[PDB]
RNA sequence: AGGACCGAACCGACUAAUGAAAAAUUAGCGGAUGACUUGUGGCUGGGGGUGAAAGGCCAAUCAAACCGGGAGAUAGCU
RNA sequence: GCUCGCCGGAAGACCAAGGGUUCCUGUCCAACGUUAAUCGGGGCAGGGUGAGUCGACCCCUAAGGCGAGGCCGAAAGGCGUAGUCGAUGGGAAACAGGUUAAUAUUCCUGUACUUGGUGUUACUGCGAAGGGGGGACGGAGAAGGCUAUGUUGGCCGGGCGACGGUUGUCCCGGUUUAAGCGUGUAGGCUGGUUUUCCAGGCAAAUCCGGAAAAUCAAGGCUGAGGCGUGAUGACGAGGCACUACGGUGCUGAAGCAACAAAUGCCCUGCUUCCAGGAAAAGCCUCUAAGCAUCAGGUAACAUCAAAUCGUACCCCAAACCGACACGGUGGUCAGGUAGAGAAUACCAAGGCGCUUGAGAGAACUCGGGUGAAGGAACUAGGCAAAAUGGUGCCGUAACUUCGGGAGAAGGCACGCUGAUAUGUAGGUGAGGUCCCUCGCGGAUGGAGCUGAAAUCAGUCGAAGAUACCAGCUGGCUGCAACUGUUUAUUAAAAACACAGCACUGUGCAAACACGAAAGUGGACGUAUACGGUGUGACGCCUCCCGGUGCCGGAAGGUUAAUU
């Protein structure tokens, strides 16, 4: 649930917090983990490619399963688990003959529920089967492009994709952005939405939250001179030109798509 | 006040050192116009 | 097993100071100067045989040389290995 | 509980008066569990870097570092 | 040598880094030392650094670096796989005393430990480039158990006072002891043991994981400290022999108890929070190829082994970074009285008086003290000074986002002695007595020790938070919501950032950015995400598309290469 928590502090007035009480109380399952070091936003060459990246709290790697190829075994979810590493929450989930993943949480999951991935699993919500066996105007996330490829689209917190209609080999998804994009049909996919859907309703509250989340602050170009960014300079408060990036393309509405390749795919653009 | 030379013998090696000269091409021409000029201390190199 | 030639070439020296003159008539341990790359082991089985005495242990340690100034020019004495030698109880050196 | 309070260390540098000091002193001053501070090592290179942005910082040097070279640049000027 | 003075969370002690002989001894005083110099971190000569257990080396890896092939690139070269390097992190082992002019966990004395070989007898499944476990991990908070350490008493030794008193409830000093081995406690974690099966762990697995079934509630792991031993020892106040006045040799009492107590240890624990918290080896374990009655494994016992390099000295400084014998510099140690305290004052241990002195006692300058009467009249401006200053209790407005405002404001008490109470409330806790699955056990018990806070009565002073220390307060108002950041060295702000808001792009080989490219970041993320731009908590809100941009359209006009 969200909580609105209480002002004993400036910094603390504004903040919500969003608890899940079902969450792991305890050390994540440890054989899935492995090491996630900090880039700073700097590639190989060692510039800075991304600005406002930078430091922030260490944080593990879970192995999240987004292929889901464990076809004909019934699964039964363990726990809910934090995972710093995305919006959603993920489930360890134990698998008939032993084995243990970790899952995207989908919206109803809880400890105990089962689940099944296969051509024959039951349609219902964390089992996955592949889109041409998935009914038409069902609701899925964590869905492939390519087929044994692993989701791709819908993965976020409360994200979800709607199947409007299969047509042959293909099938048509209304993504979350509202673009409309034909896929393969034997591609895979989810039943459900995905978790944590309230995400959306926590408010950070303070500069130090940011920075906890590995953002470091943005300064405006107008703020600049010349030199620096194309909005710098002005005696005082000056704007007088079109708004662009610091590499001097235009920000407010210019498209930017160029990829000739799967346009074919793509059945209509967002709006 | 702190003053610009921190020294520290590791650093000065890595960076000045001869291994690091030899290294890469333009030390190994650094290294050869020492010699060249007559240097009795062609490196940092104790 | 140490090739006698090279034993021949480990001893450089006896090491004669007051600290070394009190180590041989205490603690039974002779100082000597020894060659720089010469090992423990090597220095001890060199005692044993060029002055045929039991050795129970050898410390070594590497003395640096001074910076002196002869006239206006610097220059650095070398620097050479010390060996305190522990002889057996009873051992009596020439 | 807290980018919570008072306050030493630690980090800073608002006022004041005054070469031991190429930016210090003393007296006061701000923060002091955090967007903190600090050691060691690492990476980013010059129209390039980095920049909570002051054209700041990049070895007491910055509206384009330093070293060497074109080079005895050119100087209707002194 | 005796006084005086200063530091004492340092101006003491020990290290790292950095320096590189500055260490110690003798000797010299030209130069160096802001003066003199017999002295010196100066000159000259000699001496000095001892390790299986400290550190490096070594095994393992992080960020990162290099990188066979490889991909890419006019050349140079870039990126990067397998790999290999890379500590600031993980990985076996030593303590006490004694000694040098100068080293010491390194020498000596004592008492230990480690992990390798080799050989043994005893046994008998060993075997990895592979599987599993482990190592292996955050912040804050709270206690409880402890010790370091300190205080008092006891004990032991010495003393009987240069001036009134001082054989006592008097004075001074000491009262220390390790690692190791044994015990396995306060406490923390977990249900154990056996059997059966199984699409999992790249193959196999007796291991892990998962299913069942049986049976017992104690099983294991961890763990400070204490106790015992170590120790008939060592050390020991000071006494006693020699004396090159430096010291050397002999000798040696007591060596207990209580209380208090860390920020250190149990604790890599527990509780809790969200921001969700290295890796690999060592270590344990499982098997595979293999080998097969051999090797290898574990078992004790014997022997050999532990190489190499560092070890002096300075290290908040006269030895490092600052041109100087001139501010900066990470870690560890942390006594007493008062105190909340690592603040502050005075002291201990220890270390210093800052390498020019001597006079004088003009102006003027600096740094301080006090000041009649006035009390901001000063001044751009109360700049600077002065003032406030503690604990407890009473009391506290507008406004408010209901948290604040607020230590609002303002007041009262405060010393010492006695009594309450030859020391209370509390804390601690010995004997005795009882229980007992027997121990570091549980009950009862209260000796002794420690010990606030209050009330009442008296008492001194001008003054009792007496020194050091230690808020000035209130009223209206602009700006910025707030904590933050900034022009290293004239600007700390109303500037930047900020949480929040909005627009816009981006469907993943994402947009974008660095890259002739390969590739990398974005992101091991996927529209509840990421990028760009503006605005900037919260509250109430927020006409013009002509111009320039952008988006969409494509009927016509015009229009490249080409032909």
């Amino acid at each position: 649930a969200v909580v609105k928590c209480k002002p004993t502090s400036p910094g603390r007035r504004h903040v919500v917090k969003v608890v899940n009480p079902e969450l792991h109380k305890g050390k994540p399952f440890a054989p899935l983990l492995e090491k996630n070091s900090k880039s700073g936003g700097r590639n190989n060459n060692g510039r800075i490619t991304t600005r406002h990246i930078g430091g922030g709290h260490k944080q593990a790697y879970r192995i999240v399963d987004f292929k889901r190829n464990k076809d004909g075994i019934p699964a039964v979810v363990e726990r809910l688990e934090y995972d710093p590493n995305r919006s959603a929450n993920i489930a360890l989930v134990l698998y008939k003959d032993g084995e243990r993943r970790y899952i995207l949480a989908p919206k109803g999951l809880k400890a105990g529920d089962q689940i099944q991935s296969g051509v024959d699993a039951a349609i219902k919500p964390g089992n996955t089967l592949p889109m041409r066996n998935i009914p038409v105007g069902s609701t899925v996330h964590n869905v492939e492009m390519k087929p044994g490829k692993g989701g791709q689209l819908a993965r976020s917190a409360g994200t979800y994709v709607q199947i409007v209609a299969r047509d042959g080999a293909y099938v048509t998804l209304r993504l979350r952005s509202g673009e409309m994009r034909k896929v393969e049909a034997d591609c895979r996919a989810t039943l459900g939405e995905v978790g944590n859907a309230e995400h959306m309703l926590r408010v950070l509250g303070k500069a130090g939250a940011a920075r906890w989340r590995g953002v470091r602050p943005t300064v405006r170009g107008t703020a600049m001179n010349p030199v620096d960014h194309p909005h710098g300079g002005g005696e005082g408060r000056n704007f007088g030109k079109h708004p662009v990036t610091p590499w001097g393309v235009q920000t407010k509405g210019k498209k930017t798509r160029s990829n000739k390749r799967t346009d074919k795919f793509i059945v209509r653009r967002r709006s | 006040m702190k003053r610009t030379f921190q020294p520290s013998v590791l650093k000065r090696n890595r960076s000045h050192g001869f291994r690091a000269r030899m290294a890469t091409k333009n030390g190994r021409q650094v290294l050869a116009r020492r010699r060249a000029k007559g240097r009795a201390r062609l490196t940092v190199s104790k | 097993m140490i090739r006698e030639e090279r034993l021949l070439k480990v001893l450089r020296a006896p090491h004669v100071s007051e600290k070394a003159s009190t180590a041989m008539e205490k603690s039974n341990t002779i100082v000597l100067k020894v060659a720089k790359d010469a090992t423990k082991a090597e220095i001890k089985a060199a005692v044993q045989k060029l002055f045929e005495v039991e050795v129970e242990v050898v410390n070594t340690l590497v003395v640096k040389g001074k910076v002196k100034r002869h006239g206006q020019r610097i220059g650095r004495r070398s620097d050479w290995k010390k060996a305190y030698v522990t002889l057996k109880e009873g051992q009596n050196l020439d």
